């Protein structure tokens, strides 16, 4: 998980 | 004329929170290879008391991007948002590992 991509 | 001080290469996501977590100034940041993603790459920046991590996103022509706006290189979108803020919850700008 990504800042960008939850 | 000198090699990127922001390029870290292989290392786990949980390394690069342990390097960065003892940086001294938000936005201190390196790119990694990602490892949820094997050939993509991740951006890991301090912030506050925490490190968050983008993943470095790309298209069908090969550009990358995090969020809307394009770039050509890693190396230009690493540039671009040591002005403009690399987050678009926060007010986050890249700043060079020291």
């Amino acid at each position: 998980k990504y800042v960008n991509v939850p | 004329m000198k090699p990127h001080p922001w390029f870290f290469g292989k290392i786990p996501r949980a390394k690069a929170e342990e390097m960065l977590s003892k940086q001294r100034h938000d936005g201190a940041f390196l790119i990694r290879e990602s490892e949820s993603a094997p050939g993509d790459f991740s951006l890991s920046v301090k912030f506050g008391n925490d490190v968050q991590h983008f993943k470095v996103l790309r298209d069908g022509a090969g550009k990358y991007f995090l969020w809307v706006v394009k770039f050509n290189s890693l190396n230009e979108l690493v540039d671009y948002h040591r002005s403009t803020s690399v987050s678009r919850n926060q007010q986050i700008f890249l700043r060079d590992i020291e």
